């Protein structure tokens, strides 16, 4: 439970990247638009309930622009 | 190889097909053969109730032969059948070489030192028979020619294995049939193998009796044939594992009791030796 | 008798030879199971003359759907096991037919077979089963697969495998049928090129003909 | 005591003691008088060989691994228990 | 439709009467244009709405429905350009109508892939977060039983790759992932893209022997 | 501790568990 | 000889990878047979 | 009838973690493991 | 594919090739193919073809081959590799040839090809103990074997001369099968015992029919059954099922549960014979009289349902079904020429079922009850004829000496002495003492003129032999 919660508050943070299950287990006008959005992530807003309760050369046609980004 | 024949075909009652070839010039000694195609099919029954050879397939392999005339045959026939000659002259046919070149080249070689001194080599065993043995094996024949062509013939490995299989055992049977029966003149046109199972038949096989007094000799420098493309068809390991065995399997299940042989072999040889005095 | 006689008398004239053995068919399917002794005995004296003209037409037949009509007029014809013993070398090809063939048929087959495998001794089944025995076997092994196929088929084999018991690996006169090439030189082909390459390779012209 | 190039025994030893411790060889063409012989023979730098025998070796599960002290605890046993049963049946 | 028994558990699924499915089909109609308006102050209302469009694309078998929110996804990944619903999450309700493939009806299915080769054909979206996401629908795609949607997806794939032999058979070898095509025999696509780095210009014939 | 383990191991092994006298 | 319809979930369930029991050993040149439908590979780095 | 629990503790003085681990589970009497 | 393939390969650099071989041995062993093992040419039967037309020049490890051919029927196409490679090496090296031969032993093992197993193994030990052992084992001689072997392995204590460790190791193992050979269980018991060995202590138990009796011991032997069931194999599967038929017999289970472990033992032969060749070899044996003894599980089953539900009221003239299904079950024979080793399987299993059936009819009584013992001497009669036809030293002598302790004397008890009196004489020298023994009084001819005089004519047999030529005239005279 509260996996969005916690991938929301580390992208707050500073980890744009995307943490696996096990991790959470354990700028321009949209990006700024969802930093704000995404601040007001929070484990009891109108949850009270639950908070109680709980090489290779050439190419192809799928490779990735440039990668070189990982989670912590 | 040096005849030529026609094939019937027989359709049974119950919708099966048996093939036949027609003897016209049927050989003289189609007797004798046929004497011994029944002692080997007697010992066949042996061979089946026996529990170290039967586990292992062991039979002789003897067709059926009718005589119609004392002059025409018919003779029960693998359509699939091919010899060790006709091997030979494809591969020589393939590869642009005449198949008449080792003979005439040992025929060469001998008259060309026979015309010289004929002596002074150990006491028989001359060192030049097997300079010229060398020389055509480096020149004209190698040990792979029976392999290569077998391995083109089948498309499918599985289909090579198994046939590999089949002609060890085959080929072993053989080889205890003509070294205890003392069949002498196995020339290359007498081994037919069927190319559908790997079956091996020995055309013309009878016994050879000695002149002066009657008995069974070889007096030949080997055993039996078993030359360089046989071994290498064969390979080592299979020639170590099957070959080897069961030559002494059938050995072991035929003289279990030693009287059986003697009451199978007795009307056999009184007929050889009536046909050996007249 | 007579419209089982006037129908086989009459395919040899019609314009549609099949209507009648359609009929015969629609006959067959009505009358099964030995509740018709009365029946049965009437058409007792037909048996072998039918089975015979039934195997001739079987032979003939150039259609899939014409081979399953006369295999599933041999396999059904309306008498009782005793006085089909007698005639049983008759059901030995359309039984073969049939084992390679479509549901229905399989089922009919695998029951005619375990019918007969329990109902006779060895001496007496073996001898007649010899001339089809190897594509019988053959035919046999084909329906031993896992779980999404049919599992009442690959039951039914593995119980009749499992009563004929040590009889199961004793059939084979042979040795083994292998398959081989007439010929061994190089077969036909034509040459093609690669973009990056330099020469010409063979390709076999013989690929989906 | 007797010492030997890598292994030493005593002198009623049966066994033998390791200092470590507490032709063409697998070819199938060689020969000896017991087996028929071969008709393939007459009658009668080093980093990529490591890593192509490495390669060569993949999934073979004994000889990976090594890539050898035998001690006859099986047979020693097989001894004992027979000669035990023999000794129980001759009480019987 | 699978013929299983029910069971008397209140939760247990109950069937519904033409008019009143259609009444409530409607409804949901409705409800969903209403909600779909206000994408950009939904808050913390999103992920349940995503959560029941995927459900009902899923298991729903009303093709209007499944047409509207089609049109609606689509809406979102091309012509829209505000805010997004929280970006790459239209990838996972795309991810959803993978199903569509064993439907027994494929009309939704082509609707999907044509939406597909309208995504990979774009001059704008070429080497992004879409395209390394879509490759499972695309090589479904590629699978396809329909004729003309197979040769357009093979013929952008071919488009794509480079024309020398060895390179695509490197390709082949260690540049594709097939985890997706595991449970079909996939070289045939494999074999259809090898014969790409032929030249069939010149004429061929048999060989002089 | 594990060296003397290891030694009192292959000395039973060597005797046969006392059977044998190796050191006559 | 009973043949039921539709058949019992475990006995239509697909194969897994499994390990190699029983205290023998395994990587044995001999001729010695005991085997699983699907054996779980051996680990390996290349 | 019977295992030679035994013969399985003295492998302790023949990935690493796992090796010794299993002596010690048989040693104390975890016939599970 | 396959012709494609072999054209592609030549075009590649020489540079980069082991790059492409590696990617081919990490597509071969990729974990997904398994949603694909039962179809009809899949892919990894492809790629193995593929590249073993082009061998030489694209090379993959033996044991990778080794591995796939057996889970996805690429059998020939990996023999074929093997066998080339062991004729013609492509790096000189001990290490990969030893490596060759170890796969193509165990894909022969595998197959049930005893003959190559035997030939490649002679042609490979260092000793000619070894040499000589596997001879006797290839000729169906054990006893030589085993001492052989013996022999072998005293010499290699001295630590004079080196040797490989797969010599030590075949030496162990084929000890334990010549002793399975001749039925030396008694000592295996313990030797598994002591070393922990799970499936040979099951094989000694199952051989023990008095100690299933035991509500404890056969509740100890459940924990082993449930011990080796994560890895199951048919035999593992046939014990458990052998278990859940106890169970039901002494009703603590419902046919139901029988029911169930027989289809899932079904489901897992069908499954293990659809891996094999399709044309029939060596292997496919065992599978057919694992599908007789399945059968014959039922049928036992059955068996004990009728018992109960018949012998729970004390119900007589219930012995007609049971004397039908045991004729029936007289006439499903393995061939005389099969492994000796299923002969005493199904001599096992039958005297399990009859020691059932003895258990529950003899408490009945305080003529009808007394034919499981009748059907135990026909079988083993039946056994020791076959062990003398195997050459089996001891073993029929064995047999047969264990029946003198058996009660109820009666017409066919009786006649099934007799004919094992008969077959007792098997005609072998240095038996004159024990001829002479029987001679002096053995059993009365008032019983059938045809034995008395079959006796007579063996009494003049062995008294020609030892040379008594006109006591034999008298004797077959008479």
């Amino acid at each position: 439970a509260n996996w969005f919660e916690l991938c929301q508050m580390m992208y707050v943070s500073g980890e744009t990247g995307e943490p696996s299950l096990e991790t959470t287990g354990i700028m321009t006008k949209e990006e700024y638009v969802t930093w704000s959005e995404f601040r007001q992530a929070s484990f009891t807003y109108r949850k009270g309930k639950r908070f109680r309760e709980w090489l290779t050369g050439g190419g192809g046609l799928f490779d990735p622009p440039n990668e070189g980004r990982t989670p912590v | 190889i040096g005849a030529s024949h026609r094939r019937l075909r027989i359709r049974g009652h119950d919708g099966s097909v048996h093939a036949f070839a027609v003897q016209h010039p049927a050989a003289r000694h189609c007797r004798r053969e046929e004497r011994v195609l029944q002692l080997f099919r007697q010992l066949n029954q042996t061979l089946a109730n026996k529990k170290e050879s039967r586990r292992r397939d062991l039979q002789f392999t003897l067709p059926l032969m009718v005589p119609l005339a004392p002059h025409i045959r018919i003779v029960q026939e693998d359509t699939s059948y091919i010899t060790l000659q006709s091997v030979y002259e494809d591969h020589c046919r393939r590869h642009g070489m005449n198949k008449d070149e080792p003979i005439l080249f040992t025929m060469e070689k001998l008259r060309g030192l026979m015309d010289a001194k004929a002596l002074q080599k150990p006491e028989q065993a001359v060192t030049a028979k097997l300079e010229v043995y060398r020389a055509i094996q480096e020149k004209f024949v190698d040990h792979t020619i029976v392999l290569e062509y077998f391995q083109g013939a089948y498309p499918n490995f599985a289909d090579f294995w198994l046939f590999r299989r089949r002609f060890s055992y085959q080929l072993a049977a053989l080889t205890f049939m003509t070294y205890t029966m003392h069949i002498d003149k196995r020339y290359p046109h007498k081994m037919n193998i069927a190319r559908g199972s790997g079956n091996i038949w020995g055309s013309e096989a009878v016994s050879y009796m000695a002149p002066s007094r009657p008995l069974f000799q070889n007096t030949e420098p080997v055993p039996f044939r078993l030359t360089p493309n046989l071994q290498t068809l064969m390979g080592p390991l299979a020639t170590e594992g099957i070959f080897a065995a069961s030559v002494m399997a059938i050995a072991r299940c035929l003289t279990e009791p030693e009287q059986h042989l003697e009451h199978a072999l007795t009307l056999f040889v009184r007929d050889e030796m009536m046909f050996w005095f007249t | 008798v007579d419209i089982v006689t006037k129908s086989i008398e009459l395919s040899t004239k019609a314009e549609e030879p099949m209507n009648y053995f359609l009929l015969l068919r629609s006959l067959f399917r009505s009358i099964g199971g030995g509740k018709f002794e009365h029946l049965y005995k009437q058409i007792l004296p037909l048996l072998e003359m039918l089975l015979d003209v039934l195997n001739n037409l079987l032979m003939a037949a150039r259609k899939p759907a014409e081979r399953d009509l006369y295999v599933e007029l041999c396999l059904t014809v309306p008498a009782r096991l005793s006085n089909l013993l007698p005639h049983l070398s008759f059901l030995m090809r359309p039984l073969v037919v049939a084992l390679r063939a479509g549901t229905e048929l399989v089922g009919q087959g695998l029951r005619t077979l375990e019918l007969c495998v329990d109902n006779l001794t060895a001496d007496y089944l073996d001898p007649i089963m010899a001339p089809v025995i190897d594509e019988l076997m053959t035919a046999l092994f084909d329906h031993l697969k896992p779980h999404p196929y049919s599992h009442f088929h690959a039951h039914t084999t593995l119980r009749i495998l499992g009563k004929l018991g040590g009889r199961n690996r004793k059939f084979m006169t042979e040795a083994l049928p292998v398959t081989f090439q007439q010929y061994v030189d190089d077969r036909a082909s034509f040459d093609l090129r690669l973009i990056g390459s330099k020469r010409d390779r063979a390709f076999p012209a013989h690929l989906g003909i | 005591v007797h010492l030997y190039q890598n292994h030493f025994r005593f002198d009623q030893q049966e066994g033998m003691f390791q200092y470590k411790s507490p032709t063409v060889p697998f070819s199938i063409h060689n020969h000896n008088p017991y087996i028929t012989p071969s008709p393939y023979v007459p009658y009668p730098d080093e980093a990529l060989a490591a890593e192509q025998e490495r390669y060569m070796l993949t999934l073979d599960e004994r000889l990976s691994s090594k890539l050898w002290e035998p001690r006859f605890e099986r047979f020693k046993l097989i001894e004992n228990i027979k000669q035990e049963h023999a000794e129980k049946k001759e009480q019987e | 439709a699978s013929g299983l028994r029910p069971q008397a558990d209140p939760n247990a699924p109950t069937e519904m009467k033409a008019y009143d499915l259609e009444i409530q089909t409607n409804l949901i109609l409705k409800a969903i244009e209403v909600t779909a308006m206000r994408m950009e102050i939904l808050g913390d209302n999103r992920r349940p709405f995503l959560s029941v469009l995927a459900t009902i694309v899923e298991k729903s078998l009303h093709i209007p429905l499944c047409e509207k929110i089609l049109e609606m996804v689509e809406g979102w990944v091309f012509r829209s350009e505000g805010t997004w619903p929280t970006l790459k999450e239209k990838t996972a309700v795309l991810h959803k109508m993978i199903s569509f493939e064993h439907r027994t009806d494929p009309t939704m299915l082509h609707k999907f892939l044509n939406l597909v080769l309208r995504i990979y054909e774009d001059p704008k979206i070429t080497r992004t977060e879409l395209t390394v996401r879509m490759e499972h629908a695309f090589l479904i795609g590629t699978r396809a039983q329909d004729v003309e949607m197979r040769n357009k997806f093979m013929s952008i794939f071919d488009k794509c790759l480079s024309k020398t032999a060895s390179a695509r058979l490197a390709y082949v070898i260690l540049g594709q992932n097939w985890d997706t095509l595991a449970d079909s025999y996939w070289l045939a696509q494999a074999s259809q893209l090898l014969l790409g780095a032929v030249d069939m210009n010149p004429t061929i014939q048999l060989h002089q022997d | 501790q594990y060296q003397l383990a290891r030694l009192h191991e292959q000395l039973q092994a060597a005797t046969n568990g006392g059977r044998t006298n190796i050191f006559k | 000889l009973p043949i039921p319809k539709v058949l019992h979930d475990k006995a239509i369930q697909m194969p897994q990878p499994v390990p190699n029991i029983g205290g023998a050993g395994s990587g044995r040149p001999t001729y010695t047979s005991g085997q699983p439908a699907l054996p779980k590979t051996p680990a390996f780095q290349l | 009838l019977k295992m030679n629990f035994d013969l399985e503790i003295r492998k302790r003085y023949a990935s690493n973690i796992e090796s010794r681990m299993l002596p010690f589970c048989y040693e104390a009497g975890l016939s599970s493991g | 594919w396959v012709a494609l393939f072999p054209m592609f390969w030549s075009a590649v650099p020489k540079e980069d090739r082991p790059d492409l071989e590696r990617g081919l041995v990490t597509l071969l062993t990729k974990d997904y193919h398994s949603r694909q093992m039962d179809k009809r040419p899949n892919v990894v039967q492809s790629l193995m073809a593929g590249a073993v037309k082009t061998w030489p020049h694209c090379k993959i490890p033996p044991h990778v081959l080794k591995f796939e051919a057996k889970t996805y029927d690429a059998w020939y196409t990996a023999l074929h590799q093997l066998e080339n490679a062991a004729i013609k090496p492509e790096i000189d090296s001990a290490a990969v040839r030893e490596s060759n031969l170890d796969a193509l032993v165990d894909l022969y093992s595998t197959l049930g090809e005893d003959d190559l197993f035997y030939g490649t193994w002679r042609r490979r030990c260092q000793f000619v103990e070894t040499n000589a052992g596997l001879s006797y084992e290839q000729h169906g001689m054990w006893e030589k074997a085993q001492r052989m072997y013996e022999s072998a392995q005293i010499k290699a204590r001295t630590g004079v001369i080196p040797f490989s460790e797969a010599e030590y190791m075949l030496w162990e193992d084929h000890w334990v099968l010549c002793a399975q050979k001749l039925q030396q269980w008694e000592i295996l018991q313990d030797f598994a015992k002591h070393e922990n060995f799970q499936d040979l202590l099951l094989e000694c138990a199952w051989r023990n029919t008095e100690y299933w009796q035991n509500q404890e011991n056969r509740d100890q032997l459940d924990t082993v059954i449930k011990g080796v069931m994560d890895a199951p194999t048919p035999r593992r599967y046939f014990f458990q099922a052998f278990m859940s038929l106890l169970k039901l017999h002494n009703k603590q289970e419902t046919p139901q549960d029988f029911n169930r472990v027989v289809d899932e033992a079904i489901q897992l032969s069908i499954r293990k014979w659809h891996q094999l060749p399709k044309r029939l070899t060596a292997a496919h044996v065992p599978l057919l009289q694992n599908f007789q003894q399945l059968v014959e599980l039922h049928d036992a089953s059955v068996i004990c349902q009728s018992l109960a539900q018949t012998n729970a009221s004390n119900l007589d003239v219930k012995s007609g079904e049971l004397k039908l299904l045991l004729g029936s079950w007289r006439d499903r024979l393995p061939n005389m020429w099969d492994d000796i080793v299923a002969w005493q399987d199904l001599v096992t299993w039958r005297q399990h079922v009859f020691g059932l059936i003895n258990a529950t009819y003899l408490q009945l009584i305080p003529s009808f009850a007394y034919r499981g013992y009748h059907e135990t001497a026909w079988i083993i009669n039946r056994f020791a004829h076959v062990a003398r036809k195997h050459a089996l030293p001891e073993v029929c002598i064995s047999q047969l000496s264990r029946i003198y302790t058996l009660p109820n004397i009666e017409i066919q008890e009786a006649f099934l002495k007799l004919r094992e009196q008969a077959k007792c004489h098997y005609q072998n020298p240095d038996e004159l003492t024990s001829g002479l023994d029987v001679i002096n009084n053995t059993n009365l001819n008032y019983f059938s003129a045809p034995q008395k005089a079959e006796f007579y004519t063996l009494k003049g047999m062995f008294l020609e032999k030892l040379g008594q030529k006109e006591e034999a005239d008298t004797a077959f005279g008479t």
